[PDB]
């Protein structure tokens, strides 16, 4: 059977044929509807953005005018080799953004001695010479380096992790908190632990934890962020962030995420301004860092070297108490009844991470909300750990 | 790299370990928790039944069964392997009973049923047997002539005396709490009491008729699988 | 900051049969239009120093750049669209309060110094990237997916209404929700139906969109987008198709994996950037879930995962009315036979059938579909298993 | 060629690991060299650190020599299995 | 890795190449049985035969012995096979004790079978799934599940092969006591178990019929469409 | 992946090796058989007759098994001559032990379970052959089996293997008329299929092998159609074809 193109006829005919008798009028009111639709988004357009003008009682216009004409305006750029100045040679290679880079002298505001190697340097535009350094003056608030001075969690709070919460304890507190029991047993404190396990453990509350018990001020430092847009400066970054803690009494420098930075031009900087902070800076100070990260080898290997980061912390899956107390620790903050059992939970979500934890806490949390009750019971916490955990085999064979 | 020792049970790690067997040992957490309690009038063992349907006909679950009237078993792990080690347990208590007339000791029927496991890495397969470890732990139960005795079997093929074992997909729980509720002598109305508040106490479901089998075996009576009216009465007061 | 922009939502007609009723509301809204343009041409119609100085001493042109740095109150560092940054200086009329690194500021052609600040600069990408017309599709025109819409409103749309259970039990809202499943299952039906119910700023996006050409064009287009979505709060970002740049990380080695694991890095980076807290929601949609990186789906970034299996035999028959509730079906259609046959049929298949179906009809001058011309469809649509006998 | 410490080298390398350390004449490193079989080079120096690891969890206790010899029980394999299945 | 081979464990204690075995049988054909107080029904969803496949040996329910049947979903082959031993089986039983067999006891035969084809390499696990119905000597209404595990188990109303799952979420909504009342009543509930699957009717649908030892007849194509009339009867009648 | 050894079971619990023993078949000739209402054929394909072969024989692809056995095969030769050799070997062992010629269904299953025996266990390959059987018996008249790889089988009444297998069984199921056809309507139906599913404009009768059982007078007769009958069968379709055309 050979198909048939419509005809005109047909095609005339099951147009109209059987058709309501208001459908012309309705594609019409609509096909309106359209047009008008457009003829209002047309018609309205042309919003004022209105710029940031402040209000007249803050305009100097005739000092806006002269500092409009006297007041020069300097291109930011990243200085480099300081080719020897001692004053017989004061000129410096300077990475003029994506520009380029340029060889050039100082000012006669700027002084050698606040010029090195690494900075901003704001450079002119006729003869780029650097007029003015600018200090990142990071001290980052709007981003990352946690500086929180005593973190709300507590040794209560960590569970599961006791083996390497005891590890954590003595070398970062036996010191801190016995110095002279190091000093008479004739070895230089801990200079610092790599705390390595798989994502999640818990590394970094374990550390914040103790931070909180060492009444010494918290600072995580993450990695990404200096792969990102802030990078270059990174070493002055924490060049800054250690004299601050110089400044700072008693502290905990915490890297987290760092594989990203041991894994490099700039962040070969990073790292060598760091081994500058930590074999230059006397490992006496109470400072101490605290390395962490999942890869156990990625770091650089000229970093776990002795005189230097000394011992690793192998953090590991929590067991079947850890998983309770995780379970407990998450449900305090959960409306729940008093008699679930988070034994059975912890029994149920065998090697289980503790964001996988709080993860089926929510969960339960959601399912609880989900049938509109104000608390969560055990049932709506079996439903979470099967639907986080697991992401007949096992009814019909074992037994 | 631990694959390369992983394949087959012929293979020694760089620390020894036997990891296929480790494996069968952990298939043991894939089963229902079994609990048995040794006390001097005799031993209990009480079990999770893990009903999969209502429809599925309760007795076909077979946790706990009869060994002999003398002894009863507990068991989890793969029902098939198990009930091949049922079957050979039975069968060499009926051995020997034929050659040497008697009642053999539970302690020596876990040797028998341990000598039929431990035997996958044996040239003896031949005519045909198991190249893999045994994936089913066992709980034996009953009286003999040392009194009431109790064993756990590792599929491993390792036995030990436990005065309260708990095995299943929750040993470490049930343990733990049977670490510290256990007597000596804690008497078996008590010690059942006990093993069923453990069962409450660990059970994903809530506790009723059909969800714990429970079996007993005193010096005077032989191996008795509580029945529905005993159960109802033996729950009632937990 | 300023509410939710959310799009036009043309008031929707309920009867959509084709008779009295339709055309009584659809004349209603075209009068409400009517007066409404009718007033805005009147008021256009009706009634008609020191800015024009400023003007002046801003100059002609002004460019368009974007502050990083404040050091004082009249000195900052901005940077150019090309990429090049400047210690400028910052004139007294331009309004402090409102410098925040990652504004626009509005610079002098000479001199570079801040003349200004640009609260609205969303580039064209990121302003088509923002949705003004609501999609025709609706959570009535969704067969079957109850529990993922179920879901989806738990994620998105509680925490928008009334959001006090949400800290009455103490848990966190769901920042972010992705959806996975075989093509064709509704992963972008169903957040077109989000977007027709929202109340808040909802913005598509490609996946492979946010991918550009010049270097850090990637990055900062990402966070312009997300910037967009805080500012434009609330507001729901959906990211269709993330395995665009979603895929596994590994080591790179020519310039341009460098700049998508940039991009990508930034992403991630911004979606950790805000709280849950927020009102700012993402939603990412894929087919090859498994082909994602293990730390984009981290609980701690995208805890839910709304599945989307393959239709079952009732949310099948769903779809197939939900399809066919246009048509003008015979009475011998059974539509059983159909759903029957045990096949992958998808949302997107079933669609095809009745189009295939209605093609059918077409080819036989006939404007009722009957149950041969579905018979017909559905052997032509389906497109390619087992040896038969082996599996009996 | 580098060969294994045999029994004095093995004593010289636990030595020169501990000279920066307190300790105390009560040691006796050639006990330790001679408990040291299979050990080889940062393996002594191991056995010295994780030798006053415990000096300092016996309660900062220096001038010891039961340290030395429970450090040469642990080293690498300071892990105690507590593994089943073996007699 | 820990997927071929049928003697070794995963690291979370699975036999994998069991659970593929088991998994096979989903890829089948629906096979539902229901015991009622003298009856026992095999429901099957029987493959349309396109226009020239005879029927008459394309045989899903067969009879090992006058007191036992049973149905499998999974593999053709491995079922004829598994199907030939056990009939050969319940000879040799009756053989050696002179009684016939009970249903425990073949059931447990093929169990074993089974499971002796899956505890050795170069074995391939049987993939099938068999439901073993029928009536001890003694007069009772016993129905088994067999498992391509090795493994047995007791259910009153059971069914296999693929969309087994939906069929015993309806036996379970729908199995009472009164259901199995009279043989006319359990026709009904494993009519109704089928369609609910097989939803054409008439055909595509087989079942045998045990009442107390009568040499089970299959219901002939005469009363099939007869038996679903009267499903469809009720069917509008309650509604 | 899980392409080793037949004894594996993929995750989705297809058996890959046997699976490959099904597709392999289509490289096989194509062999039919036809069920009429007083009698039976198989029709084959000649697929490999260069210039230089004796056709020293009775048939390459028809295999004659018992006085009321006949089978095509379609697969590996060595397969093939192991599977014909063992069917022999059964059906004989039948006839001895029970003084009665097998039926087809019993030497049908005793092959397939060999097969399957084959595929089960053992590390061995399958037989990369399908059957097509052919005889009668008192039980059921006339029959048609289809062998298989896999161990399976089906009773059929028109059934291709082979390649374009498909298109031709397709076509036939298409044009077959059920308890209507003689013998001389079932040879010019496998002709006409014959013509469509082979790539030649005009087959020639050495490269089609048809074999005819029929029972008559008491005893089952199974002959190969001679050259000349074979010649004659083709010319009378050509012409019924050209009528057809020339009427068209
Ligand atoms: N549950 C459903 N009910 C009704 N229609 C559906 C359903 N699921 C899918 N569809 C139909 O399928 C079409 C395509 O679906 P959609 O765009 O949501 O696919 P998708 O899963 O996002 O696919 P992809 O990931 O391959 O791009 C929709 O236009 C809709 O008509
Ligand atoms: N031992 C523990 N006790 C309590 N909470 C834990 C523990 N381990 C992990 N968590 C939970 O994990 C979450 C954060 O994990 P995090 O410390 O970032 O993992 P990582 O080990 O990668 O640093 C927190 O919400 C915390 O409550
Ligand atoms: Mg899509």
């Amino acid at each position: 059977k050979p198909i048939r193109a419509l005809d005109e006829g047909d095609i005339a005919l099951l147009k109209t044929y059987g058709q309501s008798t208001y459908s012309r009028q309705i594609k019409q009111v609509e096909d309106d509807i359209q047009q008008l639709l457009k003829k209002i988004n047309e018609l309205t357009g042309i919003k004022e953005s209105d710029t940031g003008l402040a209000p007249p009682a803050l305009w100097d216009l005739a000092a806006d005018k002269q500092t409009l004409q006297s007041e020069q305006p300097l291109q930011v750029a990243r200085c480099t080799k300081i080719i020897n100045a001692d004053s017989e040679d004061p000129k410096y290679i300077i990475n003029v953004k994506q520009f380029a880079k340029f060889v050039v002298d100082l000012s006669d505001q700027v002084a050698p001695t606040d010029i090195e190697e690494g900075m901003r340097v704001g450079v002119d535009r006729n003869k780029y010479q650097i007029h003015i350094p600018l200090p990142p003056k990071i001290d980052p608030t709007v981003t990352m380096m946690q500086v929180e001075e005593k973190p709300d969690v507590t040794y209560s709070d960590v569970g599961g992790c006791k083996e390497q919460i005891e590890k954590l304890r003595e070398v970062v507190e036996t010191p801190l908190l016995h110095p002279e029991r190091f000093v008479n047993l004739g070895i230089e404190p801990p200079k610092g632990v790599l705390l390595f396990g798989p994502p999640g453990t818990g590394k970094t509350l374990c550390a914040r934890a103790v931070a909180n018990r060492t009444d010494a001020c918290f600072i995580r430092v993450i990695g990404s962020e200096l792969v990102q847009k802030y990078v270059g400066e990174g070493a002055r970054m924490v060049r800054e962030l250690f004299e601050m803690a110089r400044t700072k009494k008693a502290c905990l420098i915490f890297f987290d995420e760092i594989d990203a930075i041991g894994g490099d031009n700039e962040v070969q900087r990073t790292m060598l301004e760091l081994i500058n902070q930590l074999d230059g800076f006397d490992p006496r100070g109470n400072i101490k860092v605290l390395m962490a990260t999942n890869r156990p080898d990625t770091l650089d290997p000229a970093l776990m070297r002795p005189g230097r980061l000394d011992r690793k912390i192998e953090f590991s899956l929590p067991d079947l108490e850890g998983r309770t107390h995780i379970f407990k620790i998450h449900a305090r903050s959960m409306s729940v009844e008093r008699d679930i059992r988070f034994e059975l939970l912890a029994r149920l979500c065998p090697n289980s991470t503790g964001a996988e934890i709080r993860s089926v806490c929510t969960e339960a949390g959601m399912f609880a909300i989900r049938a509109r009750r104000k608390i969560a019971t055990e049932k709506d916490f079996l439903e979470a750990v099967n639907k986080v955990i697991k992401s007949t085999p096992r009814y019909m064979t074992y037994n | 790299t631990r694959s390369e020792y992983d394949r087959g049970v012929n293979t020694f790690s760089p620390e020894g370990r036997l990891f296929q067997v480790e494996y069968a040992i952990e298939a043991i957490k894939l089963g229902s928790t079994a609990i048995g309690i040794q006390t001097s009038e005799g031993v209990c063992l009480a079990v999770e039944k893990r009903i999969t349907s209502p429809l599925m006909e309760p007795s076909s679950i077979e946790k706990i069964v009869e060994i002999d009237a003398h002894i009863g078993c507990a068991m989890s792990g793969l029902i098939a392997d198990a009930k091949t080690l049922i079957d050979k347990a039975r069968v060499e208590t009926q051995n020997h009973w034929f050659t040497y007339n008697e009642t053999m000791t539970v302690e020596s029927v876990t040797q028998a049923v341990s000598n039929l496991a431990l035997q996958f890495g044996e040239e003896d397969a031949d005519p045909g047997a198991m190249s893999r470890p045994f994936g089913v732990a066992l709980l034996f139960g009953g009286v003999d002539e040392k009194g009431p005795q109790l064993f756990h079997m590792d599929p491993s093929g390792t036995f030990v005396q436990c005065d309260a074992r708990a095995i299943g997909s929750a040993s470490e729980g049930a343990q733990s709490s049977l670490q510290e509720v256990y007597h000596k002598s804690m008497t078996l109305k008590e010690a059942i009491k006990s093993s069923l508040i453990i069962l409450k106490q660990v059970m994903e479901e809530k506790l009723n008729a059909t969800n714990i089998e429970l079996a007993t075996v005193q010096p005077g009576q032989n191996f008795h699988m509580f029945t529905k009216e005993e159960l109802e009465e033996v729950i009632k007061d937990i | 900051t300023k509410g939710p922009d959310a799009a036009s939502k043309l008031p929707l007609v309920t009867p959509h049969t084709q008779c009295r009723l339709k055309l009584l509301k659809l004349e209603r809204i075209k009068d409400y239009l009517l007066m409404e343009e009718e007033f805005i041409r009147n008021q256009e119609q009706m009634k008609p120093e020191e800015r024009s100085k400023v003007d002046d001493l801003r100059g002609t042109p002004m460019s368009v750049g974007t502050l990083e740095e404040i050091i004082d109150d009249n000195h900052a560092i901005v940077s150019t669209s090309v990429g090049s940054e400047h210690y400028v200086s910052i004139l007294s009329f331009v309004d402090k309060d409102l410098l925040e690194p990652g504004c626009s500021v509005l610079l002098n052609h000479k001199v570079h110094a801040v003349i200004g600040v640009l609260m609205d600069d969303t580039d064209p990408l990121v302003t088509v990237m923002k949705v003004e017309k609501a999609p025709q599709e609706t959570y009535a025109d969704i067969g079957g997916l109850d529990n993922q819409i179920q879901e989806i409103k738990e994620s998105v749309e509680l925490p928008l209404t009334h959001p006090e259970y949400y800290e009455e039990m103490g848990i966190k809202p769901p920042k972010g929700v992705i959806l996975y499943g075989p093509p064709g299952t509704g992963k972008t039906l169903l957040a077109k139906a989000v977007a027709n119910q929202t109340s808040a700023t909802f913005l598509r996006v490609v996946g492979s969109e946010l991918i550009q050409k010049y270097l850090g064009d990637g990055p900062k287009l990402v966070r312009e987008l997300f910037r967009v979505a805080e500012e434009h709060a609330p507001s729901i970002v959906f990211i269709d198709e993330i395995d665009a740049i979603g895929t596994k990380r590994y080591d790179s080695n020519s310039g341009g994996e460098r700049e998508i694991q940039r991009t990508m890095l930034e992403l991630l980076n911004q979606l950790d950037g805000f709280d849950s807290r927020g009102d700012v929601k993402v939603i990412m949609a894929t087919n090859r879930i498994e082909t994602l990186d293990p730390a984009l789906i981290r609980p701690g970034r995208i805890d839910r995962k709304i599945e989307f299996p393959l239709p079952d035999e009732k949310t099948k028959k769903r779809i197939f009315q939900i399809h066919t509730s246009r048509m003008t079906l015979a009475d011998d259609v059974t539509l059983d036979d159909l759903i029957m046959a045990k096949d992958d049929l998808s949302g997107a298949d079933i669609k095809a059938i009745c189009t295939e179906a209605g093609l059918m009809a077409l080819r036989e001058r006939r404007m009722k579909v009957t149950n041969e011309d579905f018979k017909k469809s559905k052997e032509n649509v389906l497109y390619k298993g087992t040896p038969e006998g082996l599996y009996l | 060629e580098f060969p294994m410490p045999n029994e004095e080298a093995r004593a010289r390398i636990m030595q020169i690991h501990s000279r920066k350390m307190n300790v105390s004449p009560d040691v006796n490193y050639e006990e330790l060299a001679r408990c040291t079989d299979d050990f080889n080079g940062a393996q002594c120096k191991a056995v010295c650190v994780e030798a006053g690891m415990i000096a300092l969890r016996r309660g900062a206790t220096e001038l010891t020599h039961e340290d030395y010899m429970e450090g040469i029980l642990e080293v690498q394999a300071k892990k105690k299995a507590n593994l089943q299945y073996y007699a | 890795s820990y997927d071929r081979a049928i003697t070794v464990f995963s690291p979370d204690g699975h036999l994998f190449q069991v659970e593929y075995a088991q998994e096979a049988v989903k890829k089948g054909s629906t096979a539902v049985g229901v015991r009622g107080r003298d009856i026992v029904v095999l429901g099957v969803e029987k493959k349309s035969v396109a226009k020239l496949q005879d029927e008459r040996t394309v045989r899903k329910i067969c009879a090992l012995d006058d007191n036992v049947c049973m149905a499998f979903a999974g593999l053709t082959a491995d079922a004829r096979i598994v199907i030939n031993r056990a009939r050969v089986e319940c000879q040799s039983h009756r053989l050696t004790v002179e009684d016939p067999v009970t249903v425990e006891y073949i059931t447990r035969y093929i169990a074993s079978l089974k499971q002796r084809y899956t505890q050795s390499n170069g074995r391939r696990p049987f993939g099938i799934s068999a439901l073993i119905v029928g009536f001890d000597f003694d007069g009772t209404p016993r129905l088994y599940q067999t498992d391509p595990s090795g493994t047995y188990h007791a259910w009153k109303a059971n069914a296999i092969g693929r969309g087994a799952k939906s069929v015993r979420e309806f036996l379970e909504k729908n199995y009472t006591d009164e259901a199995i009342e009279t043989d006319d009543l359990t026709i009904k509930l494993v009519i109704k178990a089928l369609l609910e699957v097989v939803q054409s009717g008439g055909k595509n649908i087989e079942l045998a019929v045990m009442r107390r030892d009568q040499s089970l007849k299959i219901l002939n194509p005469e009363e099939i469409e007869k038996y679903v009339a009267e499903i469809e009867k009720e069917k509008e009648e309650n509604e | 992946r899980y392409d080793s050894r037949t004894t594996i079971f993929s995750p989705e619990g297809r058996l890959y090796q046997v699976e490959y023993a099904m597709e392999a078949i289509g490289h096989a000739g194509t062999c039919l058989g036809i069920l009429a209402n007083d009698g039976v054929l198989l029709a084959a394909e000649r697929r490999n007759i260069h210039k230089l072969l004796d056709e020293v024989f009775f048939s390459e692809k028809i295999y004659k098994l018992n006085e009321d056995m006949a089978c095509s095969v379609a697969g590996i030769t060595s397969d093939a001559n192991v599977l014909t050799n063992e069917l022999r070997l059964i059906a004989q062992r039948y006839l001895l032990q029970y003084q009665e010629p097998i039926p087809c269904e019993q030497l049908v299953t005793a092959l397939c379970d060999i097969k399957q025996a084959y595929t089960q266990f053992g590390g061995k390959r399958p037989f990369g052959v399908s059957l097509l059987y052919i005889g009668w018996d008192k039980h059921y008249g006339f029959q048609l089996y289809q062998s298989d790889p896999s161990g399976n089988y089906g009773g059929w009444k028109a059934t291709c293997i082979g390649n374009n297998s498909a298109a031709a069984v397709s076509m036939l199921k298409q044009d077959y008329k059920e308890g209507e056809m003689t013998l001389k309507s079932a040879l010019a139906l496998a002709i006409k299929v014959l013509n469509k599913t082979m790539d030649v404009s005009k087959l020639s009768a050495e490269k089609v092998e048809i074999a005819t059982l029929t029972r008559e007078n008491g005893k089952t007769v199974i002959r190969v159609l001679k050259q000349k009958e074979v010649e004659q069968l083709i010319k009378k379709h050509e012409e019924e074809e050209a009528k057809a055309e020339r009427e068209k």
